[PDB]
């Protein structure tokens, strides 16, 4: 044996877990159809890197991101959701930052989004805390040995940001010239940001 | 709890699903996955029927090999579903009746979990810290590859939240406590065997005591 148990199709049983509990009065009308946009359409790594690029411009919000994480977010207005308490980890040229949540899937999603399948991975919930450097290589990512790569396990509240470094070849670039290079990868901590060759 | 959810440092697996910066696809990629997490909101805020707490702690009971072979999403349905059954309000009949199916559901919890310890300390910035040598069998967000290891706390959250290990199983004492960035080096974790530079874990003060 050890197969897997007999199941209706997931589909089946996710909307009938729905019908049971709407049909009892107790989901608000229109509430998942409004969660569902809030989901895919402000929920958004485009914010992350709204303050990237701020802070990679104004050394006044850098400060205060890096102290102040959650104060930093909320003039923005992007607290939310697995998103309440904010710290930023700064790249440094000795230092990478990686987020992961090694026990689920914790992840700052107002600013991140909600994270990525792969995130989420088996594969990458056991490996990126031992092996982060291979982990990063095979993902398209490579690290020098001459960096420390410091994993962040996301195990409480806190939710995380990587503020990557500035790469050459950026300076004087506006705003949304250089949120453009900010990516959902980057602020995860598993990409860099790279400038078009 | 020591599940197979405890996937840190576990040894085997092949490579991550992903090069960076692919495209990940849509947000949901099939048209019910945006229901657990909805639902789970319902349950928690609308009803006030268990915590987040409860429902990362209701996945973890997933049997072994349910956990391992169901997609992400899915184990949300089935533990909010889980939930729901356990808390008195919906019935697992009514779930098969509509699912038009089986739908079987998270095991039942074997601990009541335990309150936020009384006798904790307050650490600073720079101190030397063990996680406590301890053995939890309901939930906790302690991964065991930090369970008794030495590490220097960098960061004090400036605010506090209930202790996992009793709001996970609904219980009243919870209380709250700050948690800690504990920064751990790679080999005190996984010995030679790691390419790592340090790993920092978000601790809860009662995990905690002066190494
Ligand atoms: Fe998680």
């Amino acid at each position: 044996e050890n197969a897997a148990p007999a199941q209706a199709p997931v589909s089946d049983r996710a909307w009938a877990l729905f019908r049971a509990l709407d049909g009892k009065g107790l989901v608000p009308d229109g509430y998942v159809e409004g969660w569902k946009k809030t989901f895919e359409e402000d929920f958004s790594p485009r914010r992350g890197a709204e303050l990237v690029a701020r802070a990679w411009t104004d050394p006044e919000f850098r400060q205060l991101l890096l102290t102040d994480g959650t104060a930093a977010v909320a003039q923005y207005g992007y607290l939310g959701p697995q998103g309440e308490y904010i710290v930023a980890v700064e790249d440094t040229p000795t230092l990478k930052n990686v987020i992961v949540c090694s026990l689920c899937s914790c992840t700052a999603w107002p600013i991140l989004g909600l994270p990525p399948t792969w995130y989420k991975s088996f594969e990458y919930r056991a490996r990126v805390v031992r092996e982060p450097r291979k982990v990063l290589s095979e993902m398209g990512t490579e690290i020098a040995s001459d960096i420390e790569i410091r994993v962040y396990d996301t195990t409480a509240e806190t939710r995380y940001m990587v503020l990557p470094q500035r790469p050459a070849g950026t300076e004087g670039w506006s705003q949304e010239q250089l949120q453009e290079i900010v990516t959902k990868d980057c602020l995860i901590g598993v990409a860099i940001p790279q400038v078009p060759t | 709890m020591d599940g197979v959810h405890d996937l840190a440092g576990v040894q085997g697996f092949g490579k991550v699903p992903h090069t960076v910066n692919a495209d990940i696809g849509p947000t949901f990629h099939a048209e019910w996955e945006h229901l657990p997490y909805s639902l789970m909101f319902a349950g928690v805020a609308e009803l006030g029927a268990f915590s987040v707490d409860e429902v990362r702690y209701v996945v973890e009971r997933m049997e072994p090999r349910h956990y391992m072979m169901t997609p992400y999403y899915e184990r949300y349905v089935i533990g909010v579903a889980t939930l729901m059954v356990e808390k008195g309000i919906l019935t697992q009949d009514e779930l098969e009746s509509l699912a038009g199916g089986p739908f079987p559901l998270s095991r039942p919890s074997e601990s009541e979990g335990r309150p936020a310890p009384v006798e904790t300390t307050t650490f600073e910035v720079g101190q030397r810290v063990r996680v406590r040598d301890e053995y939890v069998p309901g939930h906790i967000r302690m991964p065991a590859y930090c369970r008794g290891r030495v590490g220097t706390i960098s960061h004090r959250t400036t605010e506090k939240w209930p202790f996992p290990d009793a709001i996970g199983h609904g219980r009243n004492d919870a209380g709250e406590e700050p948690t800690y960035h504990v920064k751990f080096a790679a080999e005190e974790l996984f010995g030679s065997d790691t390419d790592g530079g340090s790993v920092v874990v978000d601790l809860f003060e009662g995990y905690l005591e002066p190494a």
